[PDB]
């Protein structure tokens, strides 16, 4: 749906070339999406998310935001 | 007034912190830690120590006087004859 219209496609062409150098065709995305599986999702999320050190930023009436140790402790389960 | 959600009303303050895993547990504990402790001790030395020294002096004299009293009296025996 994002690629409807001529502005999104030209932006995609320009942005994609600067990073990959090639315009990856849409048919290639679907092939890579089909490879996705529940097992794959779990492995990748555990790789990049589980028991990490988040960066935090709050601009607001924020007195209740938990301290950084509370957040870092919530990054992992003990039942696991 | 007893919940973190509503305790006070502050404005125009910023804070910066780092993760426990990104910093040392004993940073400058050789060049900046010891001198700070020395500052703490020196800044409150004369306010406490001297009084307890008086206590020690009172304690020593006391014991000394107590024992000094049990010594026999040569003035109670010179005339006893
Ligand atoms: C032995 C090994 C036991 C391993 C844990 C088994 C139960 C795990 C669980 O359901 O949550 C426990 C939960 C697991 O740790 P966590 O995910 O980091 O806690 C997140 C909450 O903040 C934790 O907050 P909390 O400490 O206040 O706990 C409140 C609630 C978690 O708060 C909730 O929101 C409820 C969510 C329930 C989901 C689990 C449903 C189980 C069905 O956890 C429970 O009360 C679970 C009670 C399960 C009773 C099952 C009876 C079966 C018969 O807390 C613990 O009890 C620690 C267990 C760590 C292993 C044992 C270490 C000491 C030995
Ligand atoms: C290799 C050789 C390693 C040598 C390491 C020496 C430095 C040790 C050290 O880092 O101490 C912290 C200390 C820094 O202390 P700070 O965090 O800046 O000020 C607050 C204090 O830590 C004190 O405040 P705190 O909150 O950090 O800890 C206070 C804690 C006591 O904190 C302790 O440090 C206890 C002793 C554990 C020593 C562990 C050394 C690990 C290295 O006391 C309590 O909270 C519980 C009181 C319960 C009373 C129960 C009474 C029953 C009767 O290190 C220093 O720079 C001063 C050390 C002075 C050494 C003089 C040597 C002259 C030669």
């Amino acid at each position: 749906s994002h690629l409807d219209g001529t502005t999104p496609v030209c932006e995609d062409i320009g942005r994609s070339l600067l990073t990959y150098g090639r315009r990856i065709p849409l048919a290639e995305w679907e092939s890579r999406i089909a490879e996705v599986d529940a097992s794959v999702v779990r492995e990748i999320c555990s790789k990049y998310i589980y028991d990490q050190c988040p960066a935090v930023a709050g601009y607001g009436p924020i007195e209740q935001l938990p301290d950084y140790n509370r957040i870092r402790s919530g990054m992992f389960w003990l039942r696991f | 007034g007893r919940e973190f959600g509503n305790l006070t009303r502050m404005r125009h303050v910023i804070s910066y912190s780092l993760s426990p895993f990104e910093q040392r547990a004993y940073p400058h504990v050789f060049t900046k830690g010891i001198p700070n402790v020395l500052r703490r001790i020196r800044e409150s030395f004369f306010r406490v120590v001297p009084q307890f020294v008086v206590f020690y002096l009172i304690y020593t004299w006391g014991t000394e006087e107590f024992e000094r009293s049990k010594r026999k009296n040569p003035a109670a025996y010179e005339n006893d004859k």
